[PDB]
């Protein structure tokens, strides 16, 4: 319930305007390499933080968790939990969004320089 | 490796974090000659069977500690001093009971660390959601729990004692209307099995009742009793769980499942109700009846405003969704320092459970 303190990716989250993307990997939140931004494994689940810095120093946060059609239950469950934990860490100020493969919001799609792309496979289940 | 224990009003679901299902599932009952769990129902020389968590709230802490002893030492066969323990609690669990749970874990079992999670939250996580309304129908209690962005909305939560135990009793009564007398503890367990195996929800009750009278063969199924004799089970198959939607059938004044879901949604901010309607999540054994999702979809659509999008999610393993959510939660890298340690409890007192577990 309280905010996460030490996890290195939470320390990185929401510090400045930008787009931060993590993948659930065996019960952990692992950063997605920059060159893979926007290419989602349909076997996996992901967490996305969009930070918008209004020109008055204030930060606006949108948290999106994306569920691939073949992701395992540990992965989708962890994506939701991590989303709440990141919101907690940002003092409850993030707006959360559930994003399912092929049913994503136009806001979520709009983040990506040339839209969402999908590929088969992913990391194995933690179960 | 963490232990996950879901303290059910009727069934303890326990096992190891990181497993995809609970390995030890047994009744949350005490038999006074103490016997715990399955042994308590198999002994003839029993004064009384006691439910220490009868309607999801612990009432006898000494009996609850006996159930936990049996869980750790007879079922899981682990040393509690070597494992963090995730325990579940009902929504709206009284503060003094959360404190007593913590005290017993640290002072009676010497666990190194523990945590307490709300059952409905865990089920929502197991479905891959942070927002929705969980309808958790168990053995001695049904909870209706709206949740937004990871937190229950306490002013909108409903609890009723009506659940699976009442439906077992109703099935017993319906059979009595035919001259069968299932009365003994063993006979009651047979009726529970008939209920689980053969019942189903009628999408059109009036038409299913007409079929059972005029075309009985299309409703009727035989059930094999432990001695091999067969009994015919007809309209009971759908009349029994119909009580969940129309509780006057069992003499109760509480509303049906759908009405209570609707009233809970109506206690929430109008601007999240659309999300709740599209994220109705069923959990617990008494939501396992065939066709219940479609029936609830139809009822909720008829109650909701024009063009409201309704979705009922009925996950196939939902008898264990609470436990599975806990197994996921307690496996996460970020959960490693969310446990209450023994040393924090000694430092801050039992009050720590309110500041670390919510
Ligand atoms: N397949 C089923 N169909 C109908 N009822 C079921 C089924 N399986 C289990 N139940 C009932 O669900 C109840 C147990 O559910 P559970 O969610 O474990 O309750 P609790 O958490 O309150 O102990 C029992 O009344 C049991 O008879
Ligand atoms: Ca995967
Ligand atoms: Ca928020
Ligand atoms: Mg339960």
């Amino acid at each position: 319930g309280p905010m996460v303190v030490e996890h290195p990716e939470f320390l990185k989250a929401g510090k400045e305007p930008g787009l931060q993307i993590w993948r659930v990997e065996k019960f952990d939140l692992v950063p997605v390499p920059p060159n893979l931004y926007g290419d989602f494994f349909t076997g996996d689940a992901y967490v996305i933080l969009k930070t918008v810095q209004l020109a008055n120093g204030n930060l606006q946060y949108d948290l999106h968790y994306w569920l691939g059609n073949e992701c395992s239950q540990d992965e989708s469950g962890a994506a939701a939990i991590f989303t709440v934990q990141l919101d907690d860490y940002l003092n409850g100020r993030a707006v959360q969004h559930r994003e399912v493969q092929g049913f994503e919001s136009s806001t979520f799609s709009g983040y990506f320089k040339s839209g969402l792309k999908y590929k088969k496979g992913g990391v194995a289940s933690g179960f | 490796i963490a232990l996950v224990v879901d303290n059910g009003s009727g069934m303890v679901k326990s096992g190891l974090a990181g497993d995809d299902a609970p390995k030890c599932v047994f009744p949350s009952i005490i038999g006074i000659p103490c016997y715990v769990g399955d042994e308590a129902q198999n002994k003839r020389g029993i004064l009384t069977l006691k439910y220490p968590i009868e309607h999801g709230i612990v009432t006898n802490w000494d009996d609850m500690e006996k159930i936990w002893r049996h869980t750790f030492f007879n079922e899981l066969r682990v040393s509690p001093e070597e494992h963090p323990v995730l325990l579940t609690e009902a929504p709206l669990n009284p503060k003094t009971n959360r404190e007593k749970m913590t005290q017993i874990m640290f002072e009676s079992f010497d666990v190194p660390a523990m945590y307490v999670s709300i059952q409905a939250i865990l089920s929502l996580y197991a479905s891959g959601r942070t927002t929705g309304i969980v309808l958790d129908s168990g053995d001695g209690v049904t909870h209706t729990v709206p949740i937004y962005e990871g937190y229950v909305l306490p002013h909108a939560i409903n609890r009723t004692d009506m659940a699976g135990r009442d439906l077992t009793y109703y099935m017993m009564k319906l059979f009595t209307e035919r001259g069968y007398t299932f009365t003994t503890t063993a006979e009651r367990e047979i009726v529970r099995d008939i209920k689980e195996k053969l019942c189903y929800i009628a999408l059109d009750y009036d038409e299913e009742l007409k079929k059972s009278e005029e075309r009985t063969e299309e409703v009727e199924e035989m059930y094999e009793l432990p001695d091999g004799n067969l009994i015919t089970v007809g309209s009971e198959r759908f009349r029994c769980p119909e009580a969940l939607f129309n509780p006057s059938l069992i003499g109760r004044e509480c509303p049906g499942l759908h009405i209570t879901a609707y009233q809970s949604i109506m206690k929430c901010d109008i601007d999240i109700r659309k999300e709740l309607y599209n994220n109705i999540v069923l959990s617990g054994g008494t939501t396992m009846y065939n066709y219940i999702g479609e029936r609830l979809t139809n009822e909720m659509t008829s109650l909701a405003p024009p063009s409201m999008k309704i979705k009922v999610i009925a996950p196939p393993e939902r008898k264990y969704s609470v436990w599975i959510g806990g197994s996921i939660l307690s496996s996460l890298s970020t959960f490693q320092k969310m446990w209450i340690t023994k040393e924090e409890y000694d430092e801050s007192g039992p009050s720590i459970v309110h500041r670390k577990c919510f």
